[PDB]
């Protein structure tokens, strides 16, 4: 794949 | 509620969010810098209306977040984020909305939040965040 | 207490720590991946002794952490981090030590817990996470 | 500097 | 020649080029991915004209440059990028322009080209690639 | 420590 | 999706 | 060639390689930091001796490599790296060997090379280079 990546956290709230 | 993904970007330069103390987080919108230019990220409304606006106007590049805090809690049935904090290198922004429920913190030690995913219905039913160097 | 900082490696390949049911999290210890390889980090232990130790073994690399989550509170006036537990893409681990003061919580959507550092006195005071893609 | 750098969030706890 | 500084995006969609067979590369611009949409970046244009246009347009997001290359070279006194040419994981697009002179190349085992700077005049002078995972 | 993210950059290459 | 960190890798040069 | 794979390190601290200024490059070995500590890395030997060594003692953290350039030819029928040099932002290293064959260079304006793995038989066969922020 040609689309570049980020780090994420969360979710916070709701399932 | 409905999902949003703003993606990542260069960095934030303003926060346009809204709430109400009875309920929770309404309304939730970014501009963000890309490469350099504002980018204005599409407004992520609230099904509904009463809230009160909020605008986070940041002193871009050299202001940035350093901690997100807030709290999640029961709404009418629904847990959603009740409060949000921003704090930034140069001033404090919040709480808005009331401080009553779970807990949640993000300090950043090293790193930018450059992005905003989530869902809105009534309220912010959760969110996630983008991190880069 | 005592300043600690692992750094930065390649993944998580175990995690030693010790705590007591009354009081909070006392030592601490990782085992990394460095480039495929086990890289066993310091220990970082308590001033003090008499804990229950606890290891976790991750299938690694298949299995790795998606949250860290835990609690900090007051033990004998100090603010220390008094719970931990770690959630893998397989399983749950812990909570390990007192699960009450303010809880706090660390999911990760996309990215990798790569490093820790902190500070031990007679327990676990502070902690961060270095992360990466 | 040489010196690589990473994301680091936190810290939870005391100070 | 005019800076130009596209900055980082999140991927390449389409790349347009324009060159001439007895002189050098002249214009420049690239269509990029920004979070699952096109953006249509900056048209890099040369201060002439007179140049034969070609369109790259990859299949994204499947297809990706996996190498640059080139050649350097003087031409009416100025030592400007000459030829280009484009090798995805699909095929190879290229050489444009003029083969003649001092060859580079950059090829990616792991990463992503996700922008474009340089200096163009008449001629493409020089160009530098921002690398992401 | 700005505001700004970073990415790498390699070249430049010409000139 | 794995628990391996990773890198930008250029290259190589040399021998195909 | 034998193949070879250092990974991932914070940095360079120094590199050991040895050339023939007849031939090419032969024998390869990194010294990197991790974290704040030396790491050693394996040497990386050529299959024959009578190689001419050089070691590369950067002032790490204040000097870094910011760009690697070189040649590639033939030496007996192979295609090996011929020659090396190291630039960094205090001094250029090199070049070490013979200046013959196609050129290549990597420029580095922001970044830093962090690891690199190839294959060395009688002369170094290929190179590439990790990098990070
Ligand atoms: O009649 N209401 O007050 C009310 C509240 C919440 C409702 O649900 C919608 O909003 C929720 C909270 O944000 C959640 O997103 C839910 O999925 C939505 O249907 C509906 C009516
Ligand atoms: O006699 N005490 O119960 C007691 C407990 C803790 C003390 O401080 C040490 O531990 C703290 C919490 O871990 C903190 O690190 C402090 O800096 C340490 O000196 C002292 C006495
Ligand atoms: O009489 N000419 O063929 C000629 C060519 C190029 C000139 O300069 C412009 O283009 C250069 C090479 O690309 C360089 O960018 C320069 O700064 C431009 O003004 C002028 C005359
Ligand atoms: O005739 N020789 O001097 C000679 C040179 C190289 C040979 O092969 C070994 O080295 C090559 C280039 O480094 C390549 O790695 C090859 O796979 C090695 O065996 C043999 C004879």
């Amino acid at each position: 794949s040609g689309i570049s990546q980020t780090v994420i956290v969360g979710p916070w709230g709701a399932k | 509620g409905k999902a949003f993904d703003d993606g990542a970007f260069t960095g934030i330069r303003e926060i346009n969010l809204s709430y109400n103390k009875e309920t929770a987080i309404g309304d939730f919108q970014v501009v963000y810098d890309l490469n350099g230019s504002p980018y204005v990220g599409q407004n992520h409304k609230s099904f509904i209306t009463g809230f009160t606006p909020v605008k986070i106007s940041l002193d871009f590049p050299s202001e940035y977040i350093m901690e997100v805090s807030g709290y999640t809690g029961n709404v009418s049935g629904y847990v959603v984020v009740r409060s949000l904090t921003f704090k930034t290198n140069k001033k404090t922004y919040g709480p808005y909305g009331v401080t009553s429920g779970t807990p949640f913190n993000l300090p950043i030690e090293n790193g930018l939040i450059v992005g905003f995913k989530g869902s809105i219905g009534y309220w912010l039913d959760y969110f996630s965040m983008y991190l880069s160097l």
